């Protein structure tokens, strides 16, 4: 019942680790839809 | 400080009532209280009846095995037969057997198109717990019991009920006696439903019983009204047909409910058990 | 309206602003670790960290030792910032305190801070430690990381 | 001055029978003539009305208004008397059935303003009354439901008679 | 005022007066005094008229007590188990006579507010009135505006 | 105030003694059984006739029997908290002992069976004219089957059983006022041997709290 | 401006007793590890910190009897040792505070 | 042989049978002493009922965050059931999840997540299908998943779960979580366990193994509501510990041959641990590749 944050009970070790993680993950996301006309389009 | 006393008494009456209120007491048998005579009483209670009963044998149908088996404990615990006191259990064996044949007659007489299951549920309403106990308690029944324990248990007032019955058919016979069995307990079906008083399951299987006895077609089930269908307050009447003729209607919020209702209206229109039949006729035989 | 200002109203005005700051601060050069109001700590921690800087410029930078004569009331104080805590923190760009809240204080429920120079010499204080590496939520992301890790090398 | 408060801790109930139920302890406790306002504690003696004993030792700890270490101190003080003297096997297993705040005997002095004109200040007293009862705090009622409201919507066009007739 | 106190619909003690009529009416207690101004009416009313009125009414059982009181007063009991105390402080023999014939009448229900001033099981002999009751029916129970057989 | 106010004539009539003259040490092993031996007699006697002396018409013979129905109905004052009748049966020291702890409990306590008669086991007087009075103490022994049930505040079993009687091996020692012309026998105390065997265990677990340390302290084995 | 008239009770209950009024339930409440006493989850153990600054006091007095007067801060380090112990390598050069008293198990020496 | 719903009546009969037995074996009240040895409440000892009172008892005595906190019992050294009643005056210590080595109590709620899978498992299928218990293997957590070995019906031989039925199993899971059951545990000797398990041969071949390792024959017996299983170990003391949980992935084990034996697996954390929506994801991703226990 205690609120809770990303971090909270994460160790040294793994804090960097998620936040590498999740920020590659992002980046990944992000370059993947720079080919919009390859991927299906609507119609034009 | 004010002079006089009447105030104070005046106020001490007040303080004393909203204490009894507060903390109300625990009751006692009317018996225990002040003002009581038993010997009166028990012919008060005759002739408020208008029931020439016999002293003895009324007296012997308010005695519960009960209270005699715990005024001996209370003898033995005092170091003290002249208690060859005889209990109500032959009387009311007697006024109970009558009574479910008395009442059998009344109503097998009176609706001639029930079978015998629909008269032994009624002849056990009548003769129930709840409605006994209501109008033993209204009659001073349970003021002149004599009991172990007080309130006095339901099943130990409708053995003195049933005891002051088997009291007055040996003493008026029975014809007084089905006088009395009319108008204290024939009478506690006024108002009541056919179905409130027998409680049946599957009413739609009951009436196709019946209707396959009578040699007739088994009901067709149709919507003969409908209102609010898609709403949250449906109203549905369901018709049921016999050889597309209408015996019974039936409204309801469902079309289930409206059709178990409708079965049963067959029914009770069946037994003759209609909200509209002939009243009961309370007027003196001829 | 106060967009970004980032300086406090205390005190009576700005110069009691300074000059209350720095008691604070000269307080905190003596004993290394002192306790006040927690927004009080807040405004002054800026310039503790500050102080270390000029005096790492040393003793003989004549600016330093101006900076060092008006924040340090106590003159026995200025060759301890020059000899002790700036060669202290020799290997460090900064970083040089530490603040955290502690229980409000008793008499008027301000909410207060202790702050001290790291790498002193009185008892630790009982600093919040992140949970162990042994739990068994970190224990799933060391499963995790190992995964991945391995994945990439192949 | 009434005390009824302290007198309720010396009710000594019949023995019970084998088979009635397990019955819960009460203990009964206050504290008379506190130098605080009745309306500012009544803020306190309603945060842990409800809460179990270690759930509103734990609220009032952290509380900066000045009755909560005085209500905190009532309670303490009233869980080792429930194991001590009211046969309580865990201290933990109470809960704050009643708690609230009475006016008590206060004091009047001059408060004095311009013009040679004065008022009348009271010196505010109150009471803080608790009373603790064994076994685990009761559930939360859980707030209706639109199946309740409806159920009893309908319950309502179902219990309309025919008015003003036979 | 109505609002101010409680109600009741009109009803009556196990159906009375339907197979027979039964005096609700079970007992009486008096409780004069022999000394005292209050309690002359209500001694000459246990002289004269006492007597005569339990000849009438066999069913209740009268208590008559003597002794020291200031207020004489009658208790009636009834069988639904209504008790209900009147005092006959200085009233006339006349006066308690019509007091205590109006109880022996009584039923012992209480004596407030009736909602209505009758009292029916069966409203309705052709069946209650619903919105169907003076509908028509169409031709295959179509409703407004229904394409059938689409 | 512990003592009254100074320089009265009035003093403080006190009743009964507060501890046993001579504690009776029962020999071990006298549970099994359920020179010196003269020398504790001859004292014994000596008492006796102290005993005798104020009041003539004096049984050792009956007392055991006496002994028995003082302490019987003393324990039944304690089931309906007749305290009036008590201090007649029991002395000022034995009073708060008895009644204090049952304030607020529900005792039932019943008097079964007595395994072995009552034995008179020593007969002691106060030294003459303490302040004007003199006393008369009697240890006896009793061996009895009794059975307790002690309820707490709200009715609930706190203590023993109502139904099974359990073996007891208690010396009651009793006291009289022999100066005082209303002196009568009553229960004074009760010896416990060291070797006695521990009571019944209670139903309720308990909590013992350790050292509650302040933060300075630390905790040490 | 002066009231036109008194406010009823049921309007004042509904100003006092207004959610807005009331104490709100701390969530954020813990039990400290090393002691075992409550606190919050961003705050420091109250009394773990009253136990460092009773410790820090005894130290800081014993610094005030070695310093022996105003304006005598020492221009070197300075080190903290307990009953039992002997200046290390790397405590050579730096004032010696003794404290009468086994090293505290939480005083980690370094 | 026993229908599904009779089998479970019996085999709660005989469990509750011996629980009741083992109860009758205690002299009235005996009492117990129990030191506690934690860093906190330092020298508190309990006066308990022996064979009654369990270590939650205890921390009842201490207080209410003993009993929230408190998730597996260090008995004289040996990780205890916060349920399990005490038998011997002992030292006590209390575990909770974020100790700095919390290794045991990563194994009780590893191996009690493990046993709320196989109670759903056993009753998710149609009772046309039988679905036989055999283990609960013994996974290091950083697996990353923890499972459950199954034999399936021969119809379903070619079955593989959809995700829609992995889900149905999780919300299966999840009511058993909302129902906060207890974990009963109970020490039995072989042969009393060996009744209750007879119907099933895996469970009798996995009884006679354990007994076998320890010199007493002592099987431990857990119960979650009308579900009997054998365990390796103490559990938790309730199931609403488990705060995220799903049933991530079944797979096929090789060799198929005698048997297909499917390994369903799972993945959960506690509410004391309870990761944030992007971070649980990532978890349930390794979760669904399959372990090989070593
Ligand atoms: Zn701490």
């Amino acid at each position: 019942k205690s609120g809770t944050w990303w971090d909270e009970h994460l160790s040294e070790e793994n804090v960097p680790f998620i936040k590498q993680l999740v920020s590659d993950e992002d980046k990944a996301q992000l370059a993947s839809k720079l080919c919009p006309l390859k991927d299906e389009p609507w119609p034009i | 400080v004010k002079k006089g006393f009447r105030a104070a008494f005046r106020f001490q009456k007040e303080l004393e009532r909203q204490r009894l209120l507060r903390c109300p007491p625990p009751p006692v048998r009317r018996s225990e209280k002040p003002n009581w005579d038993y010997h009166a009483e028990i012919q008060a209670f005759g002739h408020r009846l208008q029931e020439n009963f016999s002293l003895d044998l009324l007296k012997t149908a308010f005695v519960n095995s009960c209270y005699i088996k715990s005024e001996e404990a209370k003898r033995q615990q005092l170091g003290i037969v002249l208690l060859n006191l005889k209990s109500n259990q032959e009387l009311s064996e007697q006024g109970t057997s009558f009574s479910q044949t008395c009442l059998t007659q009344f109503l097998e007489d009176e609706y001639p198109d029930m079978p015998t299951e629909g008269i032994k549920n009624l002849v056990d309403f009548l003769t129930g717990e709840e409605v006994v106990c209501h109008v033993a308690r209204n009659l001073a029944v349970e003021q002149l019991t004599l009991s172990e324990e007080f309130p006095v248990p339901p099943a130990v007032l409708q053995q003195t009920f049933f005891a002051v019955i088997g009291a007055l058919l040996q003493s008026s016979g029975p014809e007084r006696t089905a006088l009395f069995i009319r108008d204290f307990l024939i009478t506690q079906m006024t108002g009541k439903e056919l179905f409130e008083m027998w409680k049946i399951i599957n009413p739609m299987g009951l009436l196709v019983e019946e209707l396959k006895k009578r040699n007739v077609s088994a009901p067709e089930s149709r919507l003969t009204r409908q209102s609010g269908g898609t709403t949250a307050l449906p109203l549905y009447f369901v018709g049921l047909y016999c050889d597309k003729k209408l015996i019974a209607e039936g409204p309801g919020e469902t079309v289930l409910v409206a059709e178990e209702e409708a079965a049963r209206v067959a029914l009770r229109k069946l037994y003759g058990f209609t909200e509209n039949r002939r009243p009961w006729n309370y007027s003196k035989p001829k | 309206i106060s967009h970004g200002r980032v300086f406090r109203r205390m005190g009576l005005g700005p110069e009691s602003r300074i000059h209350l700051l720095r008691n604070l601060l000269t307080g905190l050069v003596r004993h290394e670790r002192i306790e006040a109001p927690w927004a009080r700590v807040d405004e002054m921690r800026g310039y503790a960290e500050k102080l270390i800087d000029y005096g790492k410029l040393g003793d003989t930078n004549e600016r330093a030792m101006r900076m060092a004569d008006f924040w340090l009331t106590e003159k026995d104080l200025i060759p301890k910032l020059f000899q002790v805590l700036a060669p202290r923190y020799k290997d460090q760009t900064g970083g040089y305190t530490r603040m955290l809240q502690i229980p409000n204080r008793s008499l008027d429920r301000a909410k207060m801070a202790v702050i001290e120079y790291k790498g002193n010499c009185l008892p630790p204080l009982p600093l919040p430690r992140r949970d162990s590496h042994l739990t068994l939520l970190n224990q799933l992301l060391q499963g995790l990381r190992q995964d991945l890790r391995q994945s990439q090398e192949a | 001055i009434s005390r009824k408060w302290e007198k309720k801790n010396k009710i000594v109930y019949p023995p019970q029978l084998p088979g009635e139920p397990r019955r819960p302890a009460e203990i009964y406790h206050c504290r008379r003539q506190i130098k605080y306002s009745k309306d500012k504690m009544w803020y306190l003696a309603k945060l842990i009305r409800g809460m179990s004993i270690d759930q509103a030792l734990a609220q009032l700890e952290f509380n900066d208004k000045k009755g909560a270490k005085i209500i905190k101190e009532v309670l303490l003080e009233a869980q080792d008397m429930a194991v001590r003297d009211h046969n309580v096997e865990f201290r933990s297993n109470l809960y704050i059935a009643e708690s609230t705040s009475g006016r008590g005997q206060c004091l009047k002095r001059i408060r004095y303003h311009g013009r040679g004109r004065f008022g009348i200040m009271e010196k505010v007293y109150c009471h803080y009354f608790v009373k603790l009862v064994e076994g685990p705090p009761p559930p939360p009622e859980p707030p209706k439901t639109a199946v309740a409201h409806a159920k009893e919507y309908i319950q309502q066009l179902r219990s309309r008679t025919i008015v003003h007739t036979l | 005022t109505a609002r101010g106190t409680p109600s009741r619909f009109l009803a009556s003690v196990l159906h009375n007066g339907l197979g027979r009529y039964v005096q609700q009416l079970q007992r009486l207690s008096f409780s004069v005094s022999r000394d005292g101004a209050s309690s002359r009416g209500a001694r000459e009313f246990v002289e004269r008229e006492v007597i005569d009125f339990a000849r009438r009414n066999p069913g209740v059982v009268i208590y008559v007590n003597s002794r020291p009181c200031c207020v004489p007063r009658v208790v009636a009991e009834y069988l639904n188990g209504a008790v209900r105390e009147e005092s006959i402080h200085c009233k006339s023999v006349e006066e308690i006579s019509t007091l205590v014939q109006k109880l022996a009448d009584q039923s012992g229900l209480d004596v407030i507010r009736i909602r209505k001033p009758f009292h029916t099981d069966n409203p309705s002999i052709q069946g209650q009135w619903h919105p169907f009751t003076n509908k028509p029916t169409t031709f295959r129970g179509l409703r407004p505006r229904e394409v059938q057989d689409p | 105030l512990v003592i009254p106010p100074e320089k009265s004539d009035r003093s403080i009539h006190l009743a009964c003694t507060a501890g046993i003259f001579d504690a009776y040490v029962p020999p071990e092993g006298d549970a099994r059984i359920s020179t010196e031996r003269m020398k504790k007699t001859m004292a014994s006697q000596v008492s006796i006739r102290r005993i005798k002396d104020y009041d003539a018409n004096f049984k050792i013979k009956d007392f055991p029997e006496k002994a028995k129905d003082i302490f019987i109905e003393a324990h039944l004052c304690l089931n309906n908290s007749d305290h009036d009748r008590l201090h007649t049966l029991v002395t000022e020291h034995c009073f708060p002992d008895m009644t204090w702890d049952i304030k607020y409990k529900t005792v039932r306590w019943s008097f079964v069976e007595s395994l072995e008669p009552s034995h008179v086991v020593q007969v002691r007087c106060s030294s003459m004219m303490n302040q004007g009075n003199v006393y008369g103490q009697i240890t006896v022994r009793m061996h009895t089957r009794q059975t307790l049930a002690i309820y707490d505040r709200f009715g609930r079993l706190m203590y023993g059983q109502e139904d099974v009687p359990k073996d007891v091996l208690e010396y009651v020692v009793f006291e009289k006022q022999l100066t005082n012309p209303y002196g009568s026998w009553r229960m004074h105390t009760k010896i416990v041997p060291p070797w006695a065997p521990p009571k019944q265990p209670i139903l309720k677990t308990v909590m013992i709290p350790g050292p509650q340390l302040k933060p300075e302290e630390e905790y040490e084995e | 401006a002066a009231p036109k008239n008194r406010r009823t009770i049921e309007v004042n209950r509904c100003r006092r007793r207004n959610p807005q009024k009331l104490i709100k339930v701390k969530n954020n409440i813990d039990v400290c590890p090393e002691c075992g006493h409550l606190k919050q989850k961003h705050v420091l153990c109250a009394y773990c910190y009253e136990k460092v600054c009773k410790e820090t006091a005894e130290i800081r007095r014993q610094i005030g009897k070695q310093e022996g007067g105003p304006f005598k801060a020492p221009t070197i380090e300075t080190v903290v040792l307990y009953t039992g112990e002997t200046p290390s390598e790397q405590d050579q050069g730096k004032r010696i505070i003794e404290r009468d008293r086994k090293r505290p198990s939480w005083f980690t020496q370094n | 042989q026993l229908s599904p719903t009779e089998l479970t009546e019996m085999r709660n009969d005989l469990f509750n049978k011996e629980k009741a037995r083992q109860l009758s074996l205690t002299p009235r009240t005996e009492k117990i002493e129990v030191k506690h040895v934690g860093k906190t409440d330092p020298g508190t000892v309990f006066v308990m009922n022996k064979n009654i009172s369990t270590p939650y008892s205890c921390a009842m005595h201490l207080s209410e965050w003993y009993c929230r906190k408190s998730i597996l019992a260090l008995v004289d050294g040996q990780p205890w059931d916060m349920y399990k009643p005490l038998t011997k005056s002992c030292e006590i210590k209390f575990l909770t999840f974020k100790d700095c080595d919390p290794g045991e109590v990563n194994k009780a709620y590893w191996r009690s997540c493990a046993m709320m899978m196989g109670c759903v498992i056993e009753r998710a299928f149609k009772d046309e299908y039988m679905v036989n218990l055999v283990r609960a293997p013994e996974v290091p957590v950083i697996s990353g998943a923890f499972c459950y070995d199954v034999v399936l019906d021969s119809k379903l031989d070619e079955w593989m779960p959809t995700k829609e039925n992995l889900r149905s199993f999780t919300k299966d899971a999840h009511a058993l979580i909302y129902k906060d059951l207890p974990f009963e545990t109970l020490e039995v000797e072989a042969k009393v366990a060996l009744e209750i398990f007879q119907h099933s041969k895996y469970k009798v071949d996995f009884i006679e193994e354990k007994a076998s390792q320890n010199p007493e024959r002592i099987v431990k017996l857990h119960r979650i509501g009308d579900f009997i299983d054998v365990s390796e170990g103490p559990l938790i003391p309730r199931t609403s510990i488990c705060f995220q949980y799903e049933v991530s992935a079944v797979h096929n084990l090789q060799p198929t041959q005698p048997s297909l034996i499917r390994r369903f697996q799972g993945v959960s954390l506690p509410v004391h641990l309870r990761a944030h929506f992007t971070i649980w994801d990532k978890l349930l991703e390794r979760s669904r590749k399959m372990v090989t226990e070593d």
